[PDB]
């Protein structure tokens, strides 16, 4: 495809028509011959455009097909829930997989369930159990304190609570991230390099970010999920993936990042005092949670950046902001990360 | 180019003898020229869908997919060769480091070698007492390499080695000034 | 199963074929897929076909059109006259000639040991086909006494007992018996009297026999194609 | 993605109407509508052409750059010789489609010429090219197969194919093509236990490799078919693995810890007349083959050896017993079992 | 699998005629020929030596038990 345009095609057609006969000499607007040739040339132009677009699409498809580099789909949210009892147990109670967890908070009516069985020992006061959202996508990223019901109906349960907001739920992968990971694949075809170790650690979809800390004869791979945790199963999966990529004869170790949990209590004043209510508080809390969770590894919290993020919600409606638990910026090391803890807002 | 075949059968396909300026033949041949040219372009378009035969813009699409970008005045053949080579890079050994050094620099005849000091660790039995071996320590240690380069290099060549060397190996670079002496390096007094 | 096969004509196109057979040009892509053709589907000559003999077809090559064709429900106007002759020959059947030497068993019609097999002159058994086969069968049925043939009580005729008086009553009896005998044959559509006379001791008569028409025989044989027997067990 | 015939025709008509009102008859049979329909058909055919090219490019464009050719299914073809009794008295003509066959049940394949040929009057024998009527390897007839022409003139003395046909091929599946490309890409890997084991295994005389990893050191256990590691083969392995080992890591090569098992067996037999040297040597050979077939990490289970010895013959071999073999000989991954001194006593 | 092996053992023991001596290796090969690949090794927890049957004796199956590992 040479990317012709309509005017040149029409001019070429008219020129050849004139050359082939001297009788036809009326190619003004509104003439039959001009209209016919215009229509033909326009169809050719549309054919050329769509051919170019289809070739671009087919290049992407051939890249996908040749390496079997399938695009990653939407990921279901997952997290952990805390459960407390009246008194320490005597029976080693059994909790099978499929035990449903729900929330009375109607704003977040999503359901959760356990994919693995758990056992609570005798003389134990609480248990942490990992749960997975039934529905895929972002809808499972509930805030902290949402989950407060267990459907098993056991009488021993005192209370149920998820101590942190879920974030692992995400929609389908974007084009830019797909191309980025394809570049990582190409770079990591050479197995033994640092970038290749980083790719192998990132080969697991659940891993969000990786920092490869390097020493003489020792490698430390700091890895974390979307929530900043690193479960033992995920650590083993990362190790198994790294078996193919890590250099031979060099010690390697996998550890979770130095996650720091930030609690935020903000006093905000509102110019229009009729707008006060639960909606504005929840919206500001959601903005704060999104800002905190969007922080990557080695991202330092700056209080003024949070101030402008809160104030840009509505510069007129919001009058002033003050924090009741933060006073100075937090420095995050290369191997650390900040994640939202308990977010609270007071409207005045 | 089946325009004349699928045309309405009563219409003439040939320039009539009675009139050399037959407008019907002129119009039909004009349309047939465009039909044939589009067919020719569509046939040629197959070359753009293959990395082997692609050219400027589609080759740039391929290289952007592979993460390799065209340099100034870089032609299609060398560009595709560079892409293929970039996909097929060996990494994690002395040969790969030497190849990267000799590629980044403008010539291959330069003398380059990677020294491994852990070969000269003093063992009790085999190592000669006053021989070449040294006692084990920080430098004479495994996961350490010293690269000798007999040519002027930018400091960014170290970063280049960082792209190729295996993770967990300390890197040292030695500049051999003998190789870069102009002409014969032996100095004379008599 | 059976499918149509099309020979590529001079400067033909796949759209024209699809219009001709399927009644719509839209099936040309299906025709391409089924025949596994590359883009220049119908090349001008074999020199172009040499470039890619597998995926290309030239003039004079045969294409397959997967439409379930059936020899029945075919217009008899398209069938060639030789084809019609062969079809009626098959319908009326082929049998070994026994009615050779017409004079001998016409002189001794009522007696046994009257007919015999014969050779075709080429070393092989003689055969009668079509009208000759019908003639042979009808003569054998008329000459055979009814009930004398083993395993077939009804096959034959009662003319051996109708050598009665020379009056119109016996003439009517003969006519009715002959009509019964001719109607016994499934191929005979109908028979009727033409003319008869009495000359004292000698009775004479003639009959008209209308065999199944060419159309009916063609339909029967072409319908037999589904089974593949192509044989008569009437 | 693509337009179609009806859409193209409708848009052509709409654009023509927009451009001028001088034409309003777009019924069937109209010259203008026929022209637009012909253009629309040509454009649809070009769209199909582009679709075919892109479909080919999706599944062959990238890999083809790395010198990897997908095997297309082909009709077997090759040259045949036709000999005449004398120089031709006139110009002979062999039309396209002239058939050539072979007078054997082994090769019912039919060959035909795809082009016309002409033999000049001066010629006495002319060679032509014939193509097998069926795709696949069935057309790969050997030399001296094609020896008949079904429509040739009586002037021919003989027909013969001078060489065996080998161009017939079956189509290579897409998954196999991907597997070859992925195998090549994996082989490009270096400086890993997998890559070291692979590179050791590509050596001709190496039959089995075990890589044991330690901090700062790599040791490679290799063996031949006999469980031995010659010094020359050791040096070859070292030289090959110079390219593979990580920088700043020590690599060593050693022979597998071979364990020759001596087996003395007492075999009870039913047929006392068939006792002889031959049966003894046969049983000994079976035992030796069983012991030598074991791989590097295969443990010698004595019950399986008894099963094999008894399965030599279900009625003749009555009972077996061993004095040397009391319990299963477990061996590590880097220790192979091999056949030692073997003795069989017939009882 | 346990029931199948037990059935095979029962059939082998009951098929023994009078004056047929039990041979442990014959039973071993009979068990192992069920599936030479799937079955890895066999060991008997109550038998150690062949049993000689006199002319007037016969062996018949008693309690058959198999443990899968």
């Amino acid at each position: 495809m040479k990317t012709r345009k309509l005017t040149n095609i029409l001019s070429k057609l008219i020129d050849k028509t004139m050359a082939g006969t001297s009788k036809i000499t009326d190619f003004t607007p509104g003439s039959a011959s001009r209209s016919l040739l215009e229509a033909v040339s326009l169809e050719i132009e549309q054919f050329y455009i769509l051919t170019k677009e289809n070739i671009d699409w087919g290049i992407q498809e051939g890249i996908i097909e040749a390496f079997d580099f399938q695009k990653r789909q939407s990921k279901r949210a997952y997290g952990d829930v805390t459960i407390q009892f009246y008194q320490p147990l005597d029976m080693r109670m059994y909790i099978p997989a499929g035990t449903t967890f729900t929330s009375t908070r109607q704003e977040y009516p999503q359901q959760f369930e356990t994919l693995v069985d758990y056992y609570a020992e005798p003389d134990s006061t609480e248990i942490v159990v990992e749960v997975y959202c039934k529905e895929t996508g972002v809808a499972g990223n509930v805030p902290e304190g949402t989950i407060n019901t267990i459907a098993s109906g056991s009488s021993l349960i005192r209370s149920v609570n998820n101590e942190y907001s879920f974030n692992t739920g995400t929609k389908e992968e974007s084009q830019e991230d797909f191309k980025r990971r394809f570049h990582s694949f190409v770079e990591s075809r050479g197995r033994a390099t640092n970038k290749s170790v980083r790719y192998g650690a990132l080969q697991i979809p659940d891993v969000e970010g990786v920092y490869v800390y390097e020493e003489t004869g020792h490698i430390t791979v700091f890895a974390h999920d979307r929530n900043g945790n690193l479960s033992d199963t995920l650590k083993e999966d990362i190790i198994d993936a790294l078996q193919d990529y890590r250099p031979s004869g060099i010690m390697l170790d996998v550890t979770g990042v130095e996650k720091e949990e930030v609690n935020v209590s903000a006093t905000v004043t509102i110019s229009n005092k009729s707008r006060i209510g639960d909606t504005l508080q929840k919206h500001i809390e959601s903005v704060i949670r999104s800002y905190l969770n969007n922080l990557k590894t080695s991202d330092d919290l700056i209080i003024t950046d949070l101030i402008q993020a809160i104030m840009n919600i509505d510069d007129v409606l919001i009058y002033d902001v003050s924090f009741d638990n933060l006073d100075e910026n937090i420095i995050v090391p290369p191997q650390g990360i900040i994640r939202a803890g308990e977010i609270k807002v007071e409207l005045k | 180019a089946n325009f004349l075949k699928n045309l309405h059968p009563l219409l003439r396909r040939d320039r009539n003898k009675k009139d050399n300026q037959d407008p019907n033949f002129a119009l039909i041949d004009a349309l047939n020229e465009e039909m044939n040219q589009v067919e020719k372009d569509a046939i040629e378009s197959k070359l753009q869908s293959s990395l082997k035969t692609s050219t400027s813009e589609y080759l740039d699409k391929f290289g952007d997919w592979f993460g390799v970008y065209r340099k100034t005045d870089e032609k299609d053949d060398v560009y595709r060769a560079r892409i293929i080579k970039y996909l097929l890079l060996k990494r994690g050994t002395n040969n790969a480091i030497i190849d990267a050094i000799k590629d980044y620099l403008g010539r291959d005849d330069i003398d380059v070698s990677v020294y491994e000091p852990f070969t000269n660790i003093f063992y009790t039995n085999k190592s000669h007492l006053n021989g070449e071996d040294h006692l084990m320590g920080y430098y004479y240690r495994f996961a350490v390499i010293n690269v000798s380069i007999g040519d002027y290099f930018p400091v960014e060549i170290i970063d280049v080695i960082n792209e190729f060397k295996p993770a967990g190996v300390t890197l040292y670079v030695t500049y051999d000034g003998a190789s870069t002496i102009r002409g014969g390096a032996i100095i004379k007094w008599d | 199963m059976r499918f149509k096969k099309h020979v590529v004509q001079h400067e033909e196109t796949m759209q024209a074929i699809a219009q001709r057979y399927y009644g719509d040009v839209s099936y040309w892509i299906d025709l391409v897929e089924h025949n596994n053709l590359k883009y220049p589907y119908l090349v001008e000559t074999d020199e172009e076909k040499m470039k890619d003999p597998e995926r290309l077809a030239s003039t004079g090559d045969t294409l397959i059109i997967p439409i379930e064709s059936d020899l029945t429900d075919v217009s008899a106007k398209e069938i060639n006259s030789r084809d019609k002759d062969v079809l009626v020959e098959l319908a009326l059947g082929r049998d070994l000639n026994i009615t050779a030497d017409e004079k001998y068993f016409n002189e001794h019609g009522t007696s046994d040991n009257i007919l015999a097999f014969s050779t075709n002159g080429n070393g092989d058994l003689d055969t009668v086909k079509g009208i000759d086969n019908m003639k042979q069968q009808l003569q054998a049925r008329l000459l055979t006494p009814r009930g004398s043939l083993m395993l077939h009580p009804n096959y034959g005729s009662d003319l051996h007992n109708l050598f009665g008086l020379n009056i119109p009553e016996q003439a009517t009896l003969i006519e009715m018996e002959v009509l019964r005998t001719l109607t016994s044959d499934n191929r005979v559509k109908s028979a009727n009297l033409i003319d008869w006379k009495i000359q004292g001791n000698v009775y004479s008569g003639q009959f008209s026999v209308e065999i199944k028409s060419v159309e009916e025989s063609i339909n029967f044989v072409l319908g037999q194609d589904e089974e593949g027997i192509f044989a008569l067990f009437e």
